[PDB]
DNA sequence: ATCGGATGTATATATCTGACACGTGCCTGGAGACTAGGGAGTAATCCCCTTGGCGGTTAAAACGCGGGGGACAGCGCGTACGTGCGTTTAAGCGGTGCTAGAGCTGTCTACGACCAATTGAGCGGCCTCGGCACCGGGATTCTCGA
DNA sequence: TCGAGAATCCCGGTGCCGAGGCCGCTCAATTGGTCGTAGACAGCTCTAGCACCGCTTAAACGCACGTACGCGCTGTCCCCCGCGTTTTAACCGCCAAGGGGATTACTCCCTAGTCTCCAGGCACGTGTCAGATATATACATCCGAT
């Protein structure tokens, strides 16, 4: 009667149990389905993977090891889909992709 | 001595690869808890709350400064006038 | 709290960080009348926000304003800000 | 006391994309609440579908509704896949 | 007379049991079914049972003296049964075949109304747009001692005439379009309206028709329809015009559906169409084409059981199992594979031979046009579908022949021309291509004598309007009609339903001619 | 096949403030989608402030704090003081 | 005993046990309390009072004695502050507020 | 001939005419329009309508219908933060 | 020689006359099928409501005008009166759209 | 077109400090019975959709043309900005002390959930009669060329 | 510059359709009673927010000088508006038959919620060490004047 988790039944590594337990405790419906949890926190993780590895790329590419919030910005503000998922999201300690108009320039 | 403009070129490759806060953090927690007075007496602030309101308002001028400048660019100038920042906000619909 | 209430403390937000700003939004040159027009637009906007946050907890029955009440007043006005809890 | 977090699985997703970087708490913090508010948007438009609907109950379906409905795209497709994976092998288990 | 004194008559300046009275007395002397219908809107509608429970002959024998010319003898019949249908405050359905002279006896009817009980107008004409000039002429001939006016033209023209002469009441006939009834109502709707008559009347039919509703709320004293072919398809149909003309007695559709047609007695048969011969004795008159006419011939009518072809097979296949949303599409590809997307072969186009073989139906086409084609004879197809018209006008190219086509999108002036040209003396024009329902009856295709329905109609009054563009008075040679049939489909479906809906119209209206 | 709306409510509110005019369908349907939207708000930010409190009830406060929130300056306090009298006499009948 | 409705208890027009009703199905929180329907009620009617009481004045000005969605629209755009609570919100068959630049009127 | 190769019916998108752009212009209240407005008032009505529809299909797909409805259509306004009064 | 009205007086009570007026101004039937063609890009087979396309037409009419008054706004802040494609595409990217 | 300065840009080296690994408790997620009600499956049904064709009105839409005025470009100029240098001044930091008041624990009671009966309120169906849309026509106002 | 000439507003008349009562019924409010259990109030505690205070030194302020850029003026096309044909497509009214989605009404199963236990995964507290600053220093490279 050993006991695995429902994360490892599913094959993934955020919790199924605690999004069950906030999709209960959250107050969105009546009642919860079995497959909720295991769907969302697939969902979870795959967007936490996505985005986590531009972070990633934009921290080798400035020659870093642990990244940082201007790396997950410049990450999130590059990719176009990110940008669009949270465009109307400011990130602390994040700042501006480097943008000079052209008329600026001198000729 | 350098000519107008190239110091400005410099000053803005400068801010725009940096990440800290423009403002100075006294003076802006001044202006806050002044601010805070007007809707309730003798109140305590968070030094994160502080924090959190200051880089609300820093990313929220920087975001309103760059359509300022591009509706500046729009008119055939280089120079940003009031006219400028109330276009902008009229347009974005916060006027 | 009771320690010599100010004002004109708008003035606090300078000359010079208004152009540090300006030059992270990318602007080059800029004209003589935007510091009191920058100062109305941010005054404005602190107005807002502050009063939303201290609406918030003054309803937990609170004295203290938290981060969290900042964070639940900026997304209530459409500004979601990450880094600080929530 | 015991405040819930991310982290722990922030983390075991990082040294799986990238096992040789670290990360960092402000960087930590910021992806904590990412998760937390696409949870709650995501679980809110489930949440409103579903009384739409009429129906009762949240289930993969509604889930699945509402990732497409949130996500733009290439994103929204290969959420949609990966959900019904873990789903798949979920049930034959 | 005077226009002013004549307002006097025309404009209405203002339980009709005055007339109804009379009505119901010469109408009871008829069998006793006739008064069922009161007995059911009596409990039904009590106001019409305070005349139920209570209870001059003119032969007019030799044409009229009044009108030019001489006027034929069936139709002094006509006009006198007319005539007996005024004075007895009941009105009837006038259902000549089309060509046999119908606005002749109307107008020689409306003279009899104005010169022997003294009664110049007002008198409500309303026809199809292309016949109102065919209207005033013989208006204009057979009796020139009248006005009237076509009350056409764009909206400032039509409101000068109101103004000119509606109100200022100088006309005796006002001839006007369908459309025109719609259009202008409430300038129209107050002359009082001695006669309204209409003909073509297979437009009222439903009576959800605007025409309709609009025709309903306005106040003659007496009705009149002139219709070529009434019951066109249901029985229903025939009930609105009953309806139309008196709604005094026709009053319950209910009844007269579940007297027959919603309901047909399990008897052996024809008792109930024995009762209706005697209801509609009195009402509705028809006399066959063929009873003074000799000449035209009759019809030599044929089916061609044509098969399938191993594409349309296929195509008809793909159909039956299951972007595409109705059962027509069976008849699309019943009729030529070649409407649908894609079945033609490759981006590349051709017109060879490639067409005739891969159309069952086309095949057989094909082969009786050459076969007529070195005989000497004219063809006259009638697709029901203007797309596939175009295909036959590519195969028409491809064997070199001679277009002549009139399809719903042909101008006017195209349209006469077209028949100018084809009906002209001898000239180069073979086949001539022409959508079933369209041109109205304005079309005089007398000169050919081969009429092809390509395909069949759902009701075959359609079909027979169609073949009478060759078999009205005039071609006096032959008629070959060759229908076009695939077998082991929808198709013979359509024909079996346009065949039951022939024999209803047969046994219902064409026994009363006989007795006509 | 019942369904509910405002529109018996909305008639008896404008007759003690227009007792003479009318409304037509068009403008009775707009006025039903305002009030569900209006509630709409004021419940779901109800909703969000209990849940920060970790409260289970939503109360008077509850929604006096959310209209404070949603209606703008001094449309405000005009409603406040209708919710107070509104439930101070409901409270003593 | 006698039945006497909350609404009419508390002194309004609005359905007091509809919105209770509603306020409990919608998945807002576990319990409601007992004034938060009054409340809620109070707030609806004083708006909708407000709104119709402005559409009226228009409907009254344009010399038409009903609303229309044009009234509405032209009493919602000429409030400030409900124009400000109705920013986002687009009136069907309403219109938009007579306005010309004054640089494109004739010199 | 090869008449079976009909029309191509020029674009439903150009059937959105050059005197509707100048009607809604004037509503929107501008003097002077110029030549090649009325390409890029076609593009962004293009997206606007393709962004809302696919949101409907979305909702009307989930609900296992066929037919998209007016509620279906405020919901997506809704959604994307436009809401509508007037149709439910 | 026939009046002729001077450029612009009739732009300007054009301008007064749509200001006031509240029905649709694009064509009904266009717009449906222009609605058809885009949604069947998305999945097939589907059918629409007539309240459904007056909807999406309100919504779509409401938007443009919107956006209109905004181009005027650009243009006249350019030192111009005569709306271009650069004023469309700044007003859209100033509002966030693109 | 070449030189002379000023400003990043790599390259080493020392220093923290704050990620990251490890150990410890406990609260929460999993296992297992039991149950009821939500939702799925079936079946009537029925009204509105579909496809292909027809006929007619009537405004809008498309096109052509003239001409005016507005956009666009070029030129001058005279401020109003930028750049740089001294000179103060106030932020930023480190340190300390005090106390308000967030945050946690325990009791218990008032108040919301739940349920059974009862019954008025509100909703669907039906009908009618005024409010508003539409149509001359007359008067008034506003524009444009003398 | 005043007198055409056009467009718009303002009066009467129709007329028609939808708003606004009126009625029946049925189904959610309402009333009364019972029962947990959230939250309200007291009490404690310990944390972090506030208030001074001294020192350093970078940033802000004030002022000069001198370009370059914003703004005004002047021409010149060209392109868009106003107006008169003329062409067509939207918009009604129709036909002919299906059947296909949407909507009740009913039955039943199976999958959720609800309990009771009980291990074990995650949160908290601690203790390193190596990644990221924090100085220096030589080099490359633009920039502005020659
Ligand atoms: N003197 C005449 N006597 C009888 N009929 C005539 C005389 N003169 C002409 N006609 C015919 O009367 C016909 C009227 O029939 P028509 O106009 O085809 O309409 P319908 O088919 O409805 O009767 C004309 O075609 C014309 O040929
Ligand atoms: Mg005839």
């Amino acid at each position: 009667a050993k006991a695995k988790t429902r994360s490892s039944r599913a094959g993934l590594q955020f919790p199924v149990g605690r999004v069950h337990r906030l999709l209960r405790k959250g107050n969105y419906a009546e009642r919860v389905g079995a497959g909720a949890p295991v769907y969302l926190a697939a969902v979870l993780e795959y967007l936490t993977a996505e985005i986590l590895e531009l972070a990633g790329n934009a921290a080798r590419d400035n020659k870093k090891t642990r990244i940082i919030p201007r790396h997950l910005q410049l990450a999130v503000r590059n990719d176009e889909e990110l940008n669009k998922l949270l465009g109307r999201v400011t990130i602390a300690q994040g700042g501006v992709l480097p943008n000079i108009q052209s008329v600026l320039l001198p000729k | 001595r350098y000519r107008p403009g190239t110091v400005a070129l410099r000053e803005i490759r400068r801010y725009q690869k940096s990440t800290e806060l423009l403002i100075r953090k006294l003076p802006f927690q001044r202006l806050v808890r002044e601010i805070a007075q007007d809707f309730k007496t003798d109140l305590r602030f968070q030094s994160s709350a502080v924090m959190a309101l200051q880089e609300a308002s820093e990313a929220y001028l920087v975001a309103l400064f760059e359509d300022t400048n591009l509706c500046a660019i729009h008119a055939k100038r280089v120079t940003i006038m009031p006219k400028d920042i109330q276009l902008a906000r009229r347009i974005r619909g916060e006027r | 709290r009771h320690r010599k209430v100010l004002r004109d403390n708008i003035q606090g937000i300078t000359k010079p960080a208004i152009r540090r700003l300006a030059r992270r939004g990318g602007v080059k040159r800029i004209s003589g009348l935007i510091y009191e027009e920058t100062r109305g637009v941010l005054k404005v906007f602190l107005e807002n926000v502050i009063r939303d946050a201290v609406t918030y907890t003054e309803h937990a029955k609170r004295k203290t304003v938290t981060a969290m009440d900042v964070v639940y007043a900026l997304k209530r006005q459409g500004r979601t800000l990450y880094g600080f809890g929530g | 006391t015991r405040k819930e977090s991310y982290a722990i699985y922030v983390y075991k997703v990082l040294k799986q994309v990238h096992p040789d970087t670290g990360i960092s708490s402000k960087a930590m913090s910021i992806m904590n609440s990412f998760v937390n508010d696409v949870f709650e948007r995501i679980a809110g438009e489930a949440s409103r579908l579903a009384h739409y609907n009429k129906r009762s109950t949240i289930t993969s379906r509604e889930i699945q509704t509402a990732v497409r409905l949130l996500l733009p795209g290439e994103l929204a497709k290969h959420a949609v896949s990966e959900g019904t994976k873990a789903v798949t092998k979920y049930t034959s288990a | 007379h005077d226009p002013e004194s004549n307002k006097k008559r025309y404009l209405l300046k203002d339980f009709d049991l005055e007339g109804t009275t009379k009505r119901f007395e010469h109408l009871l002397s008829l069998s006793g079914l006739f008064k069922h219908f009161i007995e059911s809107k009596a409990a039904k509608d009590p106001k019409f049972r305070q005349v139920l429970d209570v209870l001059i002959e003119f032969q007019f024998r030799e044409s009229p003296a009044y009108v030019n010319g001489q006027l034929r003898p069936y139709q002094i019949q006509g006009v006198n049964w007319l005539v007996s249908l005024h004075k007895n405050k009941i009105a009837g359905i006038l259902a000549d075949e089309m060509g046999l002279g119908k606005t002749l006896q109307t107008i020689s009817f409306l003279g009899y109304l104005r010169y022997i009980e003294k009664i110049p107008g007002p008198f409500l004409v309303i026809a199809p747009k292309s016949t109102l000039n065919n209207w005033l002429r013989e208006i204009n001939r057979w009796t020139p001692d009248v006005n009237a006016f076509i009350l056409q033209g764009d909206k400032e023209e039509r409101a000068e005439l109101i103004q000119k002469k509606l109100l200022g009441c100088d006309f005796d006939v006002v001839i006007a379009s369908y459309e025109i009834i719609i259009r202008e109502k409430s300038p129209l709707k107050k002359i009082n309206w001695e006669y309204i008559i209409i003909d073509e009347a297979h437009r009222i039919k439903n009576e959800e028709s605007m025409l309709s509703q609009v025709l309903r709320e306005f106040t003659s004293r007496n009705r009149l329809l002139i219709t070529g072919t009434p019951l066109q398809n249901n029985l229903h149909e025939l009930w609105a015009l009953l309806n139309f003309l008196l709604p005094d007695i026709f009053s319950d559709a209910q009844d007269f559906d579940d007297w027959f047609s919603s309901e047909s007695t399990e008897e052996d048969q024809d008792k109930i169409v024995k009762q209706l011969h005697t209801v509609l004795q009195p009402f509705l008159l028809r006399r066959i084409k063929s009873d003074v006419e000799t000449s035209l011939l009759p019809k030599k009518e044929l089916n061609l059981y044509v098969g399938m072809s191993s594409m349309q097979k296929k195509w008809y296949k793909k159909i039956l199992e299951k972007l595409l949303n109705i059962m027509m599409q069976l008849r699309k590809c019943c009729n030529h594979p070649y409407l649908f997307d894609g079945a033609e072969p490759g981006p590349p186009y051709t017109t060879d031979e490639h067409l005739v073989y891969n159309a069952a139906k086309l095949q057989v086409l094909d082969k009786l046009l050459k076969k007529l084609k070195e005989e000497g004879s004219r063809v006259l197809i009638f697709s029901q579908m203007s797309r596939l018209l175009d295909i036959l006008e590519d195969y028409c190219y491809f064997r070199n022949y001679e277009y002549c086509r009139i399809d719903g999108s042909t101008a006017h002036e195209d349209r006469i021309q077209a028949i100018d040209d084809y009906n002209a003396p001898d000239s180069k024009k073979f086949v001539f291509l022409l959508t079933t329902r369209a041109g109205g009856l304005g079309i005089n295709l007398t000169s050919a004598d081969v009429v092809v329905l390509y395909d069949s109609d759902w009701n075959p009054q359609a079909d027979l309007q169609a073949m009478d563009r060759a078999h009205r008075i005039g071609q006096k040679k032959q008629v070959k009609v060759f229908r076009l049939v695939t077998d082991n489909s929808v198709e013979e479906k359509i024909l079996e339903r346009a065949t039951q809906k022939l024999r209803l119209d047969q046994l219902v209206i064409q026994q009363n001619r006989t007795s006509l």
